[PDB]
């Protein structure tokens, strides 16, 4: 049984490649290597031995990691970690010895796992036989282990381990300019008519994948060959659209928008908190006033929601914002002994129960502040605010600096905290 | 390894054993069956078949068993349950096994295991097989088992 | 996981003390009858506690290199009941390969239902071998305040070693050691980089080295010059406003010390983070140790200004506090009462959390009023703390000298 | 899983320096061992378990080695951990055919290096094996169980309790007389120079075991050895020195009156057990139902567990209270809990037992055990105030000798004009 | 335990109702294909339950013996994370026996930390079978009361069938079973050693019948007389101040069920021990039926002659309180919320106590008001009780019809 495949040099390179241009830049390093790697060896350089891709599927993972081999001029020898379902005795663990012996025999090349998940939740056996092998070959093979996973939350934190796939890069959904960028490149081999928007069709579709997009694009090919025309027009794309009907609703983008300026706002108002960055729709000593202003920040996404829509349309959204401001009060308070009341006495984490009750009163006391903070500087800000979502709806994602200018053009100078 | 005894009739009767009346009442039935099993088995009745002696190191546990089977005329089969210690395989199971063999071979007569704890408390392997070996025999056999714990 | 020497002490940057300490342990793994026919009795068990990175693996596979003797790792989160039974199995392959080393990485994932009796098995199978099987375990843990106090107890990692973040003249040493496989151009001073990285571990400096070789090497260089290693550098770091407050911290802790009643040396202060009795007045002065850093922390920078960094300072203190209350009935209000918990009525319970509360204030006042009359002397050992990173405790009371303050000696 | 079996000289009380006291202890089990039928026909009962603490390398296995050695006996040597496994009940069977090969070649010693491993469930089954093999033999076998433990203090009571390991010797570090006795010992075999000093190598090692300085002359022979040289100068030993903790005297004196404490209470108590040879251990070293106890047992027995901590606060106050009083403090309440919880000996709470308890009643509880203890500690404070001249007196001698006899104690009471309660051994 | 039929129903006496209750059970072990083209599921399994000795192991033998299919016999106690290895394999060798029966003694053991972890593995391994494998479960308890409800959830043990303790007919057919194997003389009267042993069950009148037989030998006796039956009986039997208690109680249940405003049809009064809505007031009258028997007992003795014998009515009306207040917000107030139970404050499970207690003590004065009303046709109906030993619904309704009540029809 099983199967290992093996593409000599691939065709696809960046330029098959949308909308990951902070991706793009991570991995360039792995290009690099890939293409001599003797040149990193003979300074004393240790590039990644495993690099992680996680994300949504079809976001671009193996097409990414294809890219990676194509722009190194580089084989890719593909598996799934699925493919190491053992069939009597211990074959799961031969299979992945045998894998790396193919790879070390094609060097320089790139190992490609699809679905490390399934190896890496007898199955501590092929697991442990993956982790083995990391630890076996070295940078003067001139290889890399690339893995794909879709539910990176199940993965053993042995494989994350130092050594081993110890680079993890977040492949995320993409933003307006994304989904156009990317209908761009699977349009090209298409006949399109000339009425045909694809800048449209990018607006029309928040919450698609690349894969979505591609698939759009080539429904609608099927359904202009069908009707028996040469070009595809702006109906067999809705008509191909239509198959969409788990999307971004526009009242709910609403509702992130503006829960997403909540925070970017408190961050760039924050008396000494640290940096601000890209604001999108698309998923150490501390003091005192250093937490007070890290659970302003933190309550800030509600606060813009009340301010916003009143007291019945705050979300669910908040409900992990609520839970790290509350859990940050409460060690502020039985911890760090940050309370006058309370003192400086710490139970970490047997207790009378009129201790527990000064506790929850104070971490009470500090979250409503800080609330009441939060929504004022919201209340204070709403025209300036209403501006930057109203940007962000449109672009799904600005940087920091853009919405610093926003308020730069409401007479409003904000704090020099963009991530640079 | 291991070592089973057997005293075809013994010498010990209830005039060696002293003040327990009340315990040498209750046992007379026991006295009685062994005596005559057919007598019990042509009205239909089943004695026990296990009868359990507890009580502290020296109170006369093993004597009053060796005086149950000398009041009978019966032989007396001595067998400790530390004795069920495997010395590699299941061979604490196969002791079991043999000792109830060399009993029916010699009813009637009388079983006497010391120490009931120490195979009663792999291990579940020899205990197993003689819970299944007490199931095996019935009073047909004319035979019975006394088992003596401290614990 | 088994392996064999291949990394010695001269792998290992500094931590001399550390490295003198564990010697035993190498000249024991050499000929462990040498030990025993001496009557002498080695751990069976060694805890290695620190921050992450700081070369707590390192130290344990140096020690089984120096001594040449099989390193077998293993970490606490590869241990249903099958966890008890693997336990058992990896002291069983130790037994065979003995004279070995046995190395567990996050003792804490197994010594905090399955997650309490696999526990037990570890603390059996230390009980079951001994000094004439001529093997020892050496466990680390990056958070021993959570470890199970059973597995600290007498015959089982009774020996614990905490091993710290590299100081400036540390941090050089391991950039000298990682520097050794790497092409650095002339220009390059690893003397300036240590000075330029406080806070970091030798991993994190380990992996400075290296990404500066990948970029000297992307860049398409045969050297890597500072230009790389400021760019690595870039890419944990102690800012200086942090730097003040750890330093305040410091020295309201060894101040505290050259002015508590009795006993416990004072030893170097840095901006880098029982068969003995007891009494009242001890322990009450131990308190008032333990709080000084933050007592120095409000004094100076006020209520807003105190810090997380007081974190185990006050967890040690109330631990302590509650000790002598519930423990050793050094409370009136309480009386010569030992609770050891789910028996016990709330009033007890409040009554005990009143006098902890009480102990712990008295002190902090205390600790805050010593901070306030000694301010200016403090300052000028701030300043000093901040220019040098490191101070001996004589300098620090040659500073209160030159204030006309003679303070206690209780150095070393 | 294995035994050694030593067959009878080398070892006897030439080779064991410095623990005369002990020798003389020791010197009944030497001669019982030598004629078991003899000193049982004089009257002479002998114990059953020795019991043998202290630091590593003290010489607790050597000691038990001259025993054997001085009776001409086989010296059977075992270790805890040889009797521990989890997977069957074969911990339990190996204890049995322990004392069986003990019975086979008495008159014989049992020796147990670290009895603590298997005194602290498989490994349960296995140390009641043991506790019922050790009330299965008797005088008219010849065998006597000596134990040894570095960790006495984590040892199982029932081991200590009467039949079992009763008898109980303490084997200190050697001081600077006691180091210069053994380096004595050790230096017989070697090849001194004149130059050598072992009266100043005695006070150059403070903290060591007799183990550490048989190893520093052997190391320093070694040294001198593989220099080219045919006697060892104090180069070596210095050299041999280096290749390689203390008992405060302020903390000394808190531990003798505390001890002192709980030996006053144990001869005034009104009704208790016996009480035996006071001594300054380090906390580290040093260490119930069956039958019936009246209420006035237990006050008594709370009375006694208190005594240690009331010296402290009498001789100290309330800030010089220490550390030491921990399990005095935990024994004590546990049973005044036990007095009020589970025996109804509180007119309060009544005759009710608890083993799902309102707070109230929980409340009820806390208060009446407080009452008792509080009761208690003021009567133990009270004793030691009446008494404290004739204690200091015992003190200063426990200072000085560093362990004192009951009888010792009672003399010094007789001194001061007060007739204690006839205890003791 | 793998035995092979060799017990039948004729060596089962009475329970003639459970007899053809369980022949379904029998009828699909005999052919399970015939059952499976069919489309029909027969249970997975099924929980018998009853006193000790009532004949739960016999009843289970037969039906694998009235099948001629093998009995795999093992025990709750018999089940440290083995525990669930061993119910694997118990399932594994029945799906290799297959067509058979598993029969599972003390179930209660296993379903009330290992405990909880063996049990879930039974859960699984129950769901883990079909019917197509043609096997069935059929665990035995002496106290369901106790027993895990998720053991007792569709597809594991959903069907339970309560085995009794024998009435005089019962104790008489039994005697006559046991009494086969046995040298019974002329003058031995069964039908009077039934009337002589209310109380007793199956295996209480075998042992009887047992020890005459070894009395009759021990006397040198070629039968068994009245004489050695007495004297086996001599050697548990209900008092007849006892039968009384048991009749006034028993007449309680009675007489509210056959006056409660709604459903539930009333049967058989003796002296031996959901896919349905309900409202509120159906569960009000549930309530007074279940506090009937006490409220006689109180009623009849006094305060001091209520007895043990309302436990389970008792726990039963209390479980149902509960679940009308905490489940199904029938207090107004508690209001309409639900509670499943460490989370909700002392005050709500205060306010939830006072309204079950408020609920019980409506009811119960209810119901006494009931027994003292109709006191003298009860008292007639306890004489025919305690002369009869069990009375049809219908014999209550015309002693009632007598004293010129005219009752509720809810019979059958
Ligand atoms: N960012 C993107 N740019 C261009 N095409 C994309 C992008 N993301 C996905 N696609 C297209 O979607 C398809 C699926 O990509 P793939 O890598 O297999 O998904 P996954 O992340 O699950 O591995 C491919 O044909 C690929 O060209
Ligand atoms: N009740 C008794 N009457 C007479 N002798 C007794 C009595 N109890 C014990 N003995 C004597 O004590 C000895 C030990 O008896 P034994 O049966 O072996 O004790 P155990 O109960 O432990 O088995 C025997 O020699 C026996 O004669
Ligand atoms: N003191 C040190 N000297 C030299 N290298 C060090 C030092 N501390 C850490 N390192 C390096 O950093 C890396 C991580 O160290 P490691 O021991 O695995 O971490 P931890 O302390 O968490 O167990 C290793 O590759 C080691 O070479
Ligand atoms: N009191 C002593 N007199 C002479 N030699 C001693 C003394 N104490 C220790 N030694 C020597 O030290 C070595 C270790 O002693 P040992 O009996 O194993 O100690 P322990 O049993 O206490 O661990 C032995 O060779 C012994 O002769
Ligand atoms: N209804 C009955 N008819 C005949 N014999 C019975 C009856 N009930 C019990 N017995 C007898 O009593 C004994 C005990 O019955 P058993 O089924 O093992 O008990 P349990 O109900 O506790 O599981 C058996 O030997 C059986 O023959
Ligand atoms: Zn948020
Ligand atoms: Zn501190
Ligand atoms: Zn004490
Ligand atoms: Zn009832």
């Amino acid at each position: 049984m099983a199967k290992v495949y093996i593409e000599e040099k691939p065709k696809v390179t960046f330029k098959d490649v949308a909308g990951i241009e902070e991706v793009k830049e991570e991995v360039k390093e792995i290009i690099e290597y890939l293409k001599d790697p003797v040149k990193f060896q003979k300074l004393g350089g240790r590039p990644p031995k495993g690099v992680l891709l996680y994300g949504e599927p079809g976001v671009g993972k193996t097409l990414l990691a294809k890219a990676i081999a194509g722009e190194a001029h580089v084989p890719f020898i593909s598996v799934s970690g699925s493919d190491f379902v053992e069939m009597f005795v211990g074959v799961g663990a031969a299979r992945v010895r045998d894998l790396f012996e193919t790879a070390k025999k094609h060097a320089p090349c790139m190992i490609f796992i699809d679905e490390i998940d399934a190896v890496g939740r007898e199955r501590e056996q092929t697991l442990n036989q993956l982790l083995v092998e990391m630890d076996g070959f070295d940078t003067s093979d001139g290889i890399i282990v690339i893995a794909a996973t879709n539910r990176p939350d199940i993965l053993d934190p042995a494989l994350l381990r130092p050594g081993r796939f110890d680079r993890q890069i977040f492949i995320p959904k993409p933003d307006v300019r994304g989904r156009y960028e990317i209908l761009k490149v699977h349009a090209r081999n298409k006949k399109l008519a000339k009425d045909v928007d694809l800048e449209f069709v990018a607006r029309a579709t928040p919450g698609l994948t690349g894969a979505d997009l591609e698939n759009l694009l080539n429904e609608a090919a099927l359904l202009a060959a069908r009707k028996g025309k040469e070009e595809i027009t702006m109906e067999e794309i809705e008509e191909a659209l239509d198959r969409i009907t788990m999307t971004i609703s526009p009242k709910e983008k609403e509702k992130i928008a503006i829960h997403e300026a909540g925070h970017a706002l408190m961050g760039l108002v924050s008396d000494d908190d640290d940096k601000v960055h890209k604001i999108s729709i698309i998923p150490h000593i501390y003091d005192k006033k250093d937490l007070y202003n890290k659970i302003l920040v933190l309550l800030g996404g509600r606060a813009a929601e009340e301010v916003f829509f009143g007291k019945d349309g705050i979300t669910t959204g908040a409900e992990n914002d609520l839970q790290r401001a509350t859990d940050l009060a409460y060690r502020m308070v039985s911890m760090w002994g940050m309370s006058d009341k309370v003192g400086p006495i710490a139970i970490r984490r047997d207790t009378s129960p009129d201790l527990l009750r000064e506790i929850d009163e104070e971490v009470r006391r500090i979250i409503t502040e800080q609330y009441e903070k939060a929504k004022a500087i919201v209340e204070e800000y709403k025209e300036p605010l209403k501006a930057v979502v109203k940007k962000l709806l449109e672009k799904e994602t600005i940087t920091c600096e853009e919405f610093v200018e926003v308020f730069k053009l409401y007479g409003i100078e904000l704090k020099d905290k963009c991530k640079k | 390894m291991a070592k089973v005894y057997i005293e075809e009739k013994p010498k010990v009767t209830f005039k060696d054993v002293a003040g327990i009346e009340e315990v040498k009442e209750e046992v007379k039935e026991i006295i009685e069956y062994l005596k005559d099993p057919v007598k019990f088995q042509k009205l239909g009745g089943r004695p026990p078949k296990g009868v359990l002696l507890y009580g502290e190191p020296g109170v006369g546990k093993t004597l009053l068993a060796k005086a149950i089977a000398g009041e009978a005329h019966v032989p007396f089969i001595s067998v400790s349950g530390s004795d069920f210690v495997e010395m590699f395989v299941g061979v604490g199971a196969a002791r079991v096994r043999d000792l109830f063999e060399t009993a029916k071979k010699h009813a009637p007569c009388m079983i006497f295991i010391d120490e009931i704890d120490a195979v009663g408390r792999e291990r579940e392997q020899t205990l197993n097989q003689l819970l299944v070996e007490m199931d095996g025999f019935d009073t047909s056999d004319g035979i019975i088992v006394i088992a003596a714990t401290n614990r």
